[PDB]
């Protein structure tokens, strides 16, 4: 053929689909401002949590002592006396 | 009264200490210093400390600094009209009672033994370092 014939419907294929572009934008800004959301919910936590001490591994004693209540030097003096019968 | 007069003197050996007018002195003042404070730790009832402080401080840190001096030239009121009599004394506990050296002896060397070993690197750096700097060897 001639130039022009090729050069329209070659320029149209490299345009793009303007409905997926609408769509893209709105979904995109969609999910931008939920996620936006999340993060100005996310900076407002405490450096501190509520709970902290109730926390398993915050104790590391409440359940070390109680097998150690029993060795030389940490006995009630209320222990050895009686615990011979 | 045994406190009182002993650490004045603690105190005044320490001030003469900084103010000394020659380093001999001034070392002579620094072992009655640890003198008076191993007699204050003596009457606190810590007896192993009160000696290590001779063996220690009075013993080689001292010689040591002699060494290197002698070369390269709410409170309750003292009322206790009533407080004297009412001690309660709980006899249980007074059979088998530790020394201070058994009760230190017990968990330095096996709960808390990565500090004696941290003790021992530290030991062992001070040993290389007087080494590395001194050693002329001409």
């Amino acid at each position: 053929g001639f130039i022009m014939e090729f050069a329209e419907n070659l320029v149209l294929r490299l345009m793009e689909n303007p409905e997926e572009r609408d769509r893209k934008a709105r979904e995109h800004i969609y999910e931008m401002h939920e996620r936006c959301k999340k993060i100005k919910e996310m900076w407002a936590l405490p450096i501190r949590p509520y709970g902290f001490w109730t926390f398993e591994r915050h104790n590391a004693q409440l359940r070390w002592d109680p097998q150690i209540s029993q060795v030389a030097g940490r006995r009630d003096p209320y222990d050895d006396l009686l615990e011979d019968n | 009264m045994i406190l009182s007069v002993l650490s004045s003197l603690a105190l005044v050996s320490g001030l003469m200490v900084v103010r000394a007018k020659n380093p001999v002195h001034s070392v002579l003042f620094f072992i009655l210093v640890f003198c008076d404070t191993s007699g204050l730790l003596l009457l606190l009832g810590l007896d192993f400390f009160a000696m290590i402080f001779l063996v220690v401080y009075i013993g080689a840190i001292a010689v040591l600094f002699l060494f290197v001096v002698m070369m390269f030239h709410i409170p309750l009121l003292p009322t206790q009209r009533n407080t004297t009599s009412l001690r309660y004394t709980v006899y249980a506990g007074k059979v088998r009672s530790w020394t201070n050296l058994e009760t230190l002896g017990n968990l330095l060397y096996t709960y808390y033994f990565v500090w004696f070993l941290v003790s021992s690197l530290i030991l062992l750096v001070a040993m290389i370092g007087a080494i590395v700097l001194t050693m002329h060897r001409t």
